RNA sequence: AGGUGUCCUAAGGGGGGCUCAUGGAGAACAGAAAUCUCCAGUAGAACAAAAGGGUAAAAGUCCCCUUGAUUUUGAUUUUCAGUGUGAAUACAAACCAUGAAAGUGUGGCCUAUCGAUCCUUUAGUCCCUCGAAAUUUGAGGCUAGAGGUGCCAGAAAAGUUACCACAGGGAUAACUGGCUUGUGGCGGCCAAGCGUUCAUAGCGACGUCGCUUUUUGAUCCUUCGAUGUCGGCUCUUCCUAUCA
RNA sequence: UUAACUGAACGUGGGCAUUCGAAUGUAUCGACACUAGUGGGCCAUUUUUGGUAAGCAGAACUGGCGAUGCGGGAUGAACCG
RNA sequence: AGACUAAUCGAACCAUCUAGUAGCUGGUUACCGCCGAAGUUUCCCUCAGGAUAGCAGUGUCGACCUUCAGUUUUAUGAGGU
RNA sequence: AGGUUUUGCGCGAGUGUUUGGGUGUAAAACCCGCACGCGUAAUGAAAGUGAACGUAGGUGAGAGCUUCGGCGCAUCAUCGA
């Protein structure tokens, strides 16, 4: 007898992405290389961030690249593992460089007409393979429909499952003193 | 019965459903009848426009 | 329990927002319309046949009820209501009772 | 009663008493309970005096 | 209600008799405590001031044979 | 028929199955139940040294 | 071992003067006990009710003035899922009571004294709608009370079956078996006395220690997809607490 | 808020490590999402209630059987290792 | 006599609605690897049953955050067995 | 059939051809568009009204980057508009 209270505890992490797409199998080969050779933390961030599933990597706006162009980081890189999206309300867009995962359309258009340039990842080792002179971006990881939802109960002002939206729909008793009580 | 977090159910399947079940898998045999019947018509009407103003 | 016939208090008239004067009463409930809507929708659907279509209370177990007085003001005519804990005597305007005058 | 002989910290200030901040004990996991008490219950406390020295 | 009233003004007035040769012998009223006298005297004061009155009815006799009996009571049995 | 009443004798080694937890405290502790009228002058006092500080680059350099 | 479905226009709020239960010594009628006077008197008295806690220039007692038992909503404590109902604590913005003033007051000195959806009814603003457009009746909405569920988180409800039926239960009775032996039966110890006189030939009061499972109780462990439930007739064997 | 820049909270600037101010361990840090079975229990040391008592009925802290073999108690779900 | 009415009567026989409902009995099909329980809280015409919290598994993210502890020492409070 | 969370995939402030039409080697495959569904704006019973004082705010922590001074994603707490 041993006497542990934990014994075969498996990690917590993923190790491995679960997708099976033949070009992100190329780009994580060429990852796994840089990190066990090269000093810059920088790559070993990337690499994790490769495996994620979709809702863990939401997309990053053109509007929110804007706002942290400033203060001194004009000249600066920006990386995003994620897609990149067009904003609508932006009607001038700065002179930027980019290396995403993908861009739409539109996106595209409009930062190389402005006289940017569009990166990738793999051309990106290739320029800074210690990735110096560069900033990290991620999208907001709780602006989702399905997180309104998460820990509702009492005095808590989440968001209840209703098949519509009316005055014969809840309200009434629990959610007024006038017909009983309130929550 | 309920027993979590769930979205209270309204599904009027209570009658003889079973009963009055209409499959369409007639959908392409249909279509081709109609082609059929509009050059059947087109033909009689030789000159003449199909439609009307 | 008896209560005097008149007492100031608070009144939240209009132009009044202060202590007036006021006239105390017993409130009494009044008739049952026969034209309500619950009373309209309760008419129909006892006719034809089929019998009693809602209950019927039977069970009681209460042998007082609650008093609720019913104010009024003096210069603006305001209502107001204030209800009190269960009580057998009610009266308003009673005499009050003498300390140290006992005879028989 | 259970209060009688447990030590918190003051949180707020009144005209004539003072709000505390004690942690109760329920099953398998705490709660913060906040309390209004008269100064004639409360008492200063030498438990951190000698830290402080 | 003119025979029920009537009923209760006499079953009232007979049960403040009744407790006056109580607070009137000396035997029990010895070992019985002014303090309990002076206020149920001072209730006796207010229960024949109500007769006088004409409103009263059958529930505010039967209330005060309640009140004046538990208030006797609470003397007479301690 | 009859059946045992109540009984207390596995909850403690339940609890402590996967720690008893303790909330964490926290620099900022909410204001929530301080009197409205000590509330309401500290709303103003906050706003004027806000103020007071960013002129302190055009300004009373105090 | 007991208590609650109530009671109070003061038995609520403010202020002032006084100190209780009981005991000692005195005074015409006057006595155990009627009224008056002095000294001692830590609560041994009183505070609506069961019990516990608390109170002496008071929270007791008498006197003077009053209606904070009022209006608008939030935070917190107890039972607890930290949901509801009941009850309770501390502030904020108004209007008042009392007192020379500081101050006190959001019912009873503290711990019990009570109630959802739907429906009906009253008070309030001068408000919104009746969907082709107006004006008056009527009806419908928003905010706060009352009418009640005591099986008290709240269905509308009388019997019989010995003519009987179905799904199940040894989670549950009527018979054996098992543990216990109060009651039933049997056997000891001490020695006041009975026994012509003499405790023990033969008995034994007041007390006290045991055995048995052929009496009757207590318990409900095994059998309800079944262990044939009184008595007698017949026949074999074993126990000893011995009738011959 | 105070007769009063007298206080009160939140602040700017500055000073204090040469040693961040008891022991031992850290073979297991924090947060979130979805859901299965269970809701007839029983036994033992110490404390303990009703009962003459019971392999009887009812409770408190902890360890066990149920969900578990192996070596001892000849045998024996709970005793010892 | 609750007797008889085609071996059926305290309400005949035949087909259909009908695969009538069951909080109640019985059964539920190959192998290996890793983790591993509950008979307890509150409400219900509830007590052979459900919802609610607890115990359990799997999927993860934030840092590798240096944070923590069914433990001892030192200082200082409460209790009425 | 209708919900819900998690995994893979396409496009992305948009997204969905197939009720229907054109065509065909004919129940396959290929192409086209007007409407419409969900999303982009909430709140009240209702008549109604309808989201920038500031480089889209202040303070304490934060991976990473850095000209070594500092700038500081996601997310947690707190005070404001
Ligand atoms: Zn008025």
């Amino acid at each position: 007898g041993i006497d542990l209270r934990w014994k075969h505890v498996r990690s917590s992490h993923r190790k491995a992405p679960k997708s099976d797409n033949v070009y992100l199998k190329l780009l994580v080969k060429l990852y796994r290389f840089l990190a066990r050779r090269t000093e810059a933390p920088f790559n070993k961030v990337v690499l994790r961030r490769l495996f994620m599933s979709r809702i863990n990597r939401p997309p990053v706006s053109l509007s929110r690249i804007a706002r942290n162009l400033k203060n001194g980081n004009e000249k600066k890189t920006v990386v995003v593992v994620a897609t990149v999206t067009d904003d609508n309300r932006l009607l001038q867009v700065p002179k930027m460089e980019v290396a995403a995962l993908r861009f739409t359309a539109k996106a595209r258009a409009r930062i190389e007409a402005a006289g940017g340039r569009t990166l990738t990842l793999d051309q990106l080792a290739l320029e800074k393979p210690t990735g110096a002179n560069t900033l990290l971006l991620r999208g907001p990881k709780n602006a989702r429909e399905a997180v309104k939802h998460f820990g509702f109960g009492p005095h808590k002002h989440k968001k209840p499952y209703v098949r519509s939206k009316g005055r014969k729909f809840e309200r009434a008793r629990g959610r007024r003193r006038s017909r009983g009580f309130k929550v | 019965a309920i027993k979590h977090n769930q979205q209270i159910p309204n599904n009027h399947f209570r009658k003889h459903w079973q009963r009055r079940v209409r499959c369409h898998f007639d959908q392409p045999g249909k279509k081709v009848t109609r082609r059929l019947a509009r050059r059947a018509k087109a033909a009689a009407l030789a000159p003449r426009p199909v439609d009307k103003l | 329990v008896n209560v005097p016939k008149t007492r100031k208090t608070f009144c939240k008239g209009k132009d009044c927002q202060k202590h007036t004067l006021h006239k105390v009463t017993q409130y009494k409930a009044g008739k049952a319309s026969a034209f309500a809507q619950g009373k309209r929708r309760y008419d129909r659907k006892q006719s034809g046949y089929g019998g009693q279509t809602k209950p019927v209370f039977h069970k009681k177990a209460k042998t007082t009820k609650k008093i609720v007085l019913r104010l009024e003001c003096s210069v603006c005519k305001t209502k107001k209501q204030l209800p009190l804990k269960r009580c057998k005597h009610f009266e308003l305007g009673g005499d009050k009772k003498t300390k140290g005058a006992a005879l028989v | 009663k259970f209060y009688h002989g447990k030590t918190g910290v003051v949180y707020n200030v009144t005209k004539s008493a003072v709000g505390v901040i004690v942690y109760k004990r329920v099953k398998h996991r705490y709660i913060e309970k906040r309390i209004n008490v008269r100064i004639e219950h409360v008492k200063p406390s030498r438990s951190r005096e000698d830290f402080l020295r | 209600a003119f025979s029920k009233r009537f009923e209760a003004k006499q079953q009232l007035e007979s049960y403040i008799s009744r407790v006056e040769e109580i607070i009137s012998d000396p035997t029990l009223s010895l070992k019985l405590k002014r303090g309990q006298k002076d206020k149920i005297e001072q209730a006796l004061s207010e229960a024949m001031a109500q007769l006088e009155i004409e409103d009263s009815t059958a529930d505010e006799l039967k209330k005060k044979e309640l009140a004046l009996k538990r208030l006797v009571t609470k003397a007479m049995a301690s | 028929a009859k059946s045992k009443n109540s009984s207390q004798h596995n909850q403690s080694r339940k609890a402590h199955r996967n720690g008893i937890k303790k909330p964490k405290t926290q620099r900022y502790p909410s204001l929530k139940g301080t009197d409205p009228k000590f509330r309401r002058n500290h709303r103003h006092a906050l706003h004027g040294t806000a103020k007071a500080l960013k002129e302190f680059k055009e300004g009373k350099r105090e």
